[PDB]
């Protein structure tokens, strides 16, 4: 009795590798799409061609929820970024056709499903497709910044992400007509003390991306294949009081001497 | 009830839209059908056809489509009453913006924010919209790395530069913000800043460190000018051409250290967990994977908050995947990235 | 309002919020030129026996354009077959060369002047000794393991990315029969093998295994090209003593050791280092880790072109905390009957040499791969080490704190980790 | 040889199965010759898009001449762009003692009006049912005579078709295929475990041969996919057999898995090649046994660090999306 010879004539369609643990209900597989933008977004990732360098790919976000103004629950957060698979090796899917129930008294395993059923005529098994272009997730998460508390941020946050009139209005009339102190903390102007923050921080918002690499770099220790030494102790301390007495007297009153690394 | 609530009131709002928009006297390319209604047209004053207008825009983008938001603004920008008001010229450039961020077109983000960057010269609000309507994605890199971009913010330093020293400098822009109070002849640190950002986010690590080392002579204490500087010496360092590796990394770590310093003993506790996440991240992109790892742990436990979690948990994945330790990268994908 | 409007709110939660809410495994729908054979096997003859495509002789052996149609119709050809085609072809050229060398179907000296035409007759000549059929399954899988005893078979950015893309990660659930025992014991025959060779009228840790067994790991190292044989003399060829040397840089770590002793006096008396040239790349190990252990306080001699950005550093203890670890412990080094384990000599005593050196190996292996798992180590060092080997050598760094166990059974670098021992 | 491979496929959902009306009467004026309901109006057009996206479509198309049969064929021959034919041997099948009547359907010359330039007229019938209807017997013998004379004028009108669709009904599909296969009645199982040939709306086979002119008589067809209804929204529906007295039309817990097939290099991509087959043995143990094309297989059952979304919709309101998380890697095997 020869076992039955199936087609692999079967359509081919794309593939997405999720770095997440994605159950198996709608609203789960419903909110791994969103975070990729939509499935307007996931199917036309698909479709870019060209160098790797330059492929924009699919953004991922790990955090996407919405706060009680509609504005992101996580404003700044630079997304994972996945590309395209330059090679990927052609997989069949496989269909599998169990009696209801049975993948629960299997502890979920489709492998246990199969061999709980060896003798059955009920469990078919057929080929469905093949998969030959696939989107993964695999270049290092950027560097995070948290902004929740940063008074800016959060006007901005709660004005232009969350499109409120009553707070777009209160802010573009805050915004003075010319500025007289450009070189001032934009603490002197937002008032707001809710929020713990020091006046030697200016409130700079942070660059869209800050690693310039998505991999880590090949740095394994190794150098580069490709004078004060004659100063006296108080002569050192001398130039770093030049800027900032109070390291140097701190200094001073503490260290016994220098040593040159040699 | 929200989503039919906006559909409602917008539903009260497009009759009245529709009976100020049938008034073609204004709308220059439902005739010449209104002459001398000095302050109030059809019951309603001037101020309060503005306020519809730009209230309508807003909660057709935010509950219906961002381009029928921008129709409705548009149509508010031919309007003559509020194209010859101050007040509404500022506030409508703004609502358009604002729907322009929900939509990708980058072409029409850069012109519309290069046109409030002519308006409202120096401006520290305005600076601070531009850097946060460029947060995230490769659109905003897009933006900050092109060579008008680099050119337009050098002319404005440049002006700047001008009202400071009371001098004619080369290509400067013309000072349209004399308004300027500066007695300590002091940088805009929000100026030195961007400039910045806008070497770094385009390759130019030697010219960065430049711009931020005359912002640490303002500002030494501030965490962004700290981080910012670390990790242009790492790039810097990872470089073909730079001899001296070893030692533009420990400036490199010196200078993340100051930020972790600074986050940890200035802040609340998601700062602290920043500050853990960010140094961990550094020595990930070094290539000491084995540093990595105690920093990625410490992000996950010893704080409670989940939101940087996930970023933690993300990279020592992919740590772990290398390490061909399969089952731990397991565990962490059903505890702290499961759906 | 009357209970309607109850109901209502009730049966919309019912029908939206209910615990067995629409799965996947049912409701699948979500909404939102005929010498073609004799110029692969030119290919292949050439590659293998001189290491190249040897081009200009293959134009000599079927008559074709200069160079371009013979390359082009190669290069076209791989493509149809893979990397699973030409290990078939090679697995096969390999095992026909052997029978012929063995039966003398042709003198070695035509293989070294390249006699493509006998050669290329060779694979001929085989080739007449078997035919068949394309395969096929029977429905029940005993009946067809009756009918057949089938048998199983650093770079730059962009490449690094190619390469990372392609790979699944992927957890084993199940399966052929692990076979273990067997497995380590042709294992352990490995190691009392190497433990011969690697140095110097009994041999004590063969005594107890099968007389059979030998013959296939002697020629599994012959195969893997690990050993040489003058008339009654094995020899290890030299892979075996190069990974040791390259990978076993114990004479780093005594001056890393040596090292870290001079900064801790240093600091715990108060000084402070500094820096205005590259450490070199021993002393950048021993920078970093103390470093990163926020055990230093940094600052800067100002100064005041390009050097502006780049002054000198100082570096210093931040209080009274200490920087030198507690005492070492007697940690005894695995050991057993003479030749057991490749650092075991045949007096039954410890090779002071490969201790260090297989130690510095494992160690240097576990720093970049945090999690390093037992069996993922094995295979980077199976040119070498046993599996028991390494389960020896990670017990001993444990009780040494040099390594930390990861949960799940991994393996990870503490600080101070090249504090192994004191040489140099 | 030509014809190569065969499709057999079922007409869509008609508009008597509606649970309720007002039911439309046959615009063609034949008794039981029915429009297609809504179903069967969206269900042809996703059969003319799952037959588009194989690599293997047909060239010529044979509707049996009912209004639902070239009603289910007119969007097939529209998208794939391809000829249609009359073809009554493949027609309806009707019980002797049928009441009223037994129905004979419709001609060129008015399906013309309600299908302009899709049908075609070049091609007679090949032979045709009995006007008093037909007993089993007599059916089966008719499907039996039909195919080595259909063949034998399909490869001469036409010089290279290879390959063929035949749009038809429940008896006819069930009939056709088991007379290609050769079986004495079309009332057996294809195997001891009791499997039929299924009928379900718009239900899809494909026979292909093993693996000059050698007679049709003499050739050996496999039966390489049977009832094939993957690519319609509600699924297969109002499935049929001889099994049933009744004339036609008158708890699935699924779970997918990927089987993969790594190549020794990072450089180069496994491809499979265009006609293959699959084969598989001992899916129930850790070391299955496949098949595919000339190469045999052994695999490793292994749990994915992640999860893999498809979209089979998106091929080379709603998404059929797949979850993948169980996988059956193949490493190659020699045969000893």
């Amino acid at each position: 009795l020869i076992a039955d010879e199936f087609t692999l004539d079967l359509p081919r369609i794309p593939s997405l590798e999720l770095p997440l643990n994605v159950s198996t209900k709608h609203s789960s597989i419903q909110k791994a799409i969103k975070m990729c933008g939509g499935i307007e977004k996931v199917k036309e990732a698909f479709k870019e061609h060209g160098p790797i360098e330059s492929q924009h790919g699919l953004q991922l976000y790990l955090n996407d929820d919405t706060d009680s103004d509609g504005s992101k629950s996580y404003f700044n957060e630079h997304p994972v970024i996945g590309k395209r698979v330059p090679f990927r090796d052609e997989s069949v899917i496989l269909k599998v056709t169990m009696p209801k129930g049975t993948l629960s008294k299997n502890n979920n395993s489709v492998k246990d499903s199969i061999k709980s059923l060896k003798d059955s005529n009920k469990l078919r098994v057929t080929p469905v497709s093949i998969v030959d272009n696939t989107i993964k997730f695999r270049e290092m998460s950027d560097f995070q910044i948290k902004l929740d508390n940063v008074p800016s941020a959060r006007e901005f946050k709660s004005s232009f992400g969350s499109l409120e009139w009553n707070n777009f209005k209160s802010f573009v009339n805050s915004v003075p007509d010319n500025d007289s102190q450009p070189q001032e903390n934009i603490g002197n102007l937002i008032l707001d003390r809710s929020v713990k923050i020091p006046s030697t921080d200016f409130q700079l918002p942070p660059p869209p991306k800050l690693s310039m690499v998505g991999f880590p770099l090949l740095y394994k220790y190794k150098a580069n294949p490709f004078d004060v030494k004659t100063a006296s102790f108080q002569d050192i301390i001398n130039k770093i009081a030049k800027l900032d007495p109070k390291t140097a007297e701190t200094m001073k009153s503490e260290l016994k001497g220098f040593v040159d690394e040699v | 009830n929200e989503a039919k609530q906006a559909s409602i009131w917008i539903n009260t709002v497009s009759e009245l839209v529709d009976i100020f928009s049938s008034v073609k006297n204004f709308f220059m390319k439902e005739e010449r059908v209104t002459l001398t209604s000095a302050t109030e047209l059809r019951g309603l004053s001037y101020e309060q056809w503005f306020e519809l207008f730009m209230e309508l825009s807003l909660v057709i983008a935010k509950y219906q489509s961002v381009e029928d938001g921008l129709s409705v603004v548009e149509t508010a920008q031919e309007v003559n009453v509020f194209f010859q008001d101050p007040e509404r010229v500022k506030m409508m450039k703004f609502v358009k913006l604002a729907i322009v961020l929900q939509m990708d077109d980058e072409e029409e983000l850069a012109e519309n924010l290069r046109g409030l960057l002519n308006q409202f010269q120096f401006n520290r609000k305005v600076l601070q919209v531009f850097m946060y309507s460029l947060c995230r994605g490769p659109s905003s890199l897009n933006i900050l790395s092109s060579t008008i971009q680099q050119k337009f913010f050098l002319r404005q330093l440049k002006a700047f530069d001008s009202c400071r020293y009371n001098t004619e400098v080369n290509g400067q822009a013309s000072i349209t913000n004399k308004e300027v109070y500066n007695p300590n002849k002091k940088s805009s640190p929000y100026l030195y800043y961007i400039y910045a950002v806008l070497l770094y986010s385009s390759r130019g690590f030697l010219s960065a460190l430049q711009y931020l080392t005359r912002l640490e002579e303002d500002i030494p204490d501030d965490p962004m000018v700290n981080l910012l500087m670390g990790l242009s010496h790492i790039h810097r360092a990872m470089q073909r051409l730079t001899a001296q590796r070893h030692f533009q990394i420990f400036h490199g770590l010196r200078y993340l250290y100051r930020y972790h310093k600074i986050r940890k003993s200035l802040y609340t506790d998601l700062e602290k967990q920043e500050a853990d996440y960010n140094l961990g991240r550094a020595f990930h992109l070094i290539g000491l994977v084995s540093i990595a790892i105690e920093y990625y742990n410490r992000v996950l436990e010893n704080y409670d908050d989940g939101k940087l979690k996930k970023h933690a948990a993300y990279n020592s994945i992919i740590i772990y995947q290398q390490s061909g330790n399969v089952e731990l990268a397991d565990h962490l994908m059903e505890k702290y990235l499961s759906i | 309002v009357g209970e309607d409007a109850i109901q209502r709110y009730i049966l919309k939660e019912k029908d939206s919020k209910k615990a067995t809410f629409t799965d996947v495994i049912h409701d699948t729908e979500i909404y939102f030129k005929d010498g073609v054979q004799a110029l692969i096997r030119a290919v292949v003859v050439t590659k293998s026996i001189k290491n190249e495509i040897m081009w200009d002789k293959i134009t000599k052996l079927f008559p074709n354009n200069s160079l371009d149609n013979l390359k082009k119709k190669w290069t076209a050809r791989r493509v149809r077959m893979g990397h699973s085609g030409w290990r078939a072809y090679v697995d096969k050229w390999k095992k026909m060369l052997v029978l012929a060398i063995k039966s003398e179907k042709i003198s070695l000296r035509d293989v070294e002047e390249l006699d493509l035409i006998k050669l290329l007759d060779i694979w001929t000549s085989f080739d007449e000794k078997e035919i068949k059929r394309p395969l096929f399954l029977y429905k029940n899988y005993e009946e067809n393991r009756k009918k057949f005893t089938l048998v199983r078979d650093m770079s730059s950015m962009i490449q690094r990315e190619i390469s990372s893309l392609k790979k699944t990660y992927t957890r084993k659930i199940s399966a052929s029969t692990k076979d273990l025992s067997k497995s380590q014991s042709d294992d352990y025959i490995r190691t009392v093998i190497r433990s011969i060779l690697i140095e110097s009228n009994e041999i004590e840790a063969l005594k107890n295994v099968g007389n059979e067994s030998i013959d296939n790991v002697i020629m599994d190292m012959a195969k893997e090209k690990q050993i040489y044989l003058h008339g009654s003399k094995l020899e290890c060829t030299d892979t075996l003593p190069d990974i040791l040397e390259n990978r076993g840089n114990y004479k780093d770590f005594g001056v890393a050791f040596q090292y870290r002793c001079k900064v801790n006096e240093l600091l715990e008396a108060g000084n402070a280092i500094v820096i205005n040239q590259e450490p070199s790349d021993i002393s950048s190990w021993v920078l970093i880790d103390l470093i990163s252990g926020e055990l230093l306080n940094m600052d800067v001699i100002p100064m005041v072109e390009i050097r502006t950005l780049t002054p000198p550093l100082i570096i210093y203890a931040n209080s009274q905390t200490k920087l030198n670890t507690a005492r070492k412990s007697a940690v005894k080094v695995p050991l057993g009957k003479p030749f057991s384990r490749l650092w075991v000599n045949g007096s039954g005593s410890i090779r002071p040499n490969i201790w260090k050196q297989v130690v510095t190996m494992v160690v240097n292996e576990i720093i970049f791969h945090p999690g390093i798992t037992l069996s993922r180590l094995q295979s980077r060092c199976r040119e070498v080490l046993s599996l028991h080997e390494i389960s020896e050598i990670c017990k001993w760094l444990l009780e040494r704190q040099v390594l930390i166990t990861t949960d799940f059974d991994g393996y990870w670098v503490n600080h101070n980790w090249y504090s192994i021992y004191e040489s140099t | 040889m030509v014809v190569n491979t065969i499709y057999i496929a079922r007409h869509g959902y008609r508009s008597n199965w509606l649970p309720e009306g007002p039911y439309p009467d046959p615009l063609t004026g034949i008794d039981s010759d029915v429009p297609l309901a809504e179903h069967g109006v969206q269900q042809a057009k996703e059969l003319a898009h799952y037959l588009l996206s194989l690599d293997n479509q047909p060239e010529a198309a044979f509707a049996s001449p009912f209004y639902r049969c070239l009603e289910t064929v007119q969007p097939i021959a529209k998208l794939l762009e391809i000829p249609v034919y009359l073809e009554r041997g493949i027609g309806e099948w009707y019980r002797p003692d049928r009441k009223p009547v037994i129905p004979v359907p419709a001609g060129y010359e008015i399906l013309s009006k309600f299908f302009p330039g899709v049908i075609s007229q070049e091609w007679d019938s090949t032979l045709t049912p009995n006007e008093k209807g037909e007993t089993e017997q007599e059916m089966y013998m008719r499907f039996k005579k039909f195919w080595p004379l259909f063949i034998e004028r399909v490869e001469k009108e036409y010089p290279n078709v290879e390959c063929i669709l035949l749009v038809t009904h429940a008896a006819s599909k069930i009939a056709l295929g088991m007379s290609l296969l050769g079986y004495d009645n079309p009332r057996m199982s294809l195997n001891e475990n009791g499997d039929k040939i299924r009928s379900g709306s718009c239900s899809l086979d494909k026979y292909e041969i093993l693996k000059t002119y050698i007679p049709f008589s003499d050739r050996k067809w496999v039966l390489t996919m049977n009832g094939n209804t993957e690519f319609l929204s509600s699924g297969e529906e109002m499935n049929w057999n001889f099994d049933c007295v009744a004339e036609a039309g008158s708890e699935v817990e699924t779970v997918y898995i990927s089987v993969d097939i790594p190549s020794g290099n990072y450089k180069e991509r496994t491809e499979i090649a265009k006609s293959a087959i699959l084969q598989y043995s001992g899916l129930e143990t850790d070391a299955p046994l496949f098949r595919i094309g000339n190469r045999l297989y052994e695999g490793s059952w292994e749990r994915l660090v992640g999860t893999e979304l498809a979209f089979p919709n998106a091929a080379h309101q709603s998404e059929k999306i797949y979850r993948i998380k169980e996988r059956i890697v193949l490493s190659n095997v020699r045969p000893m």
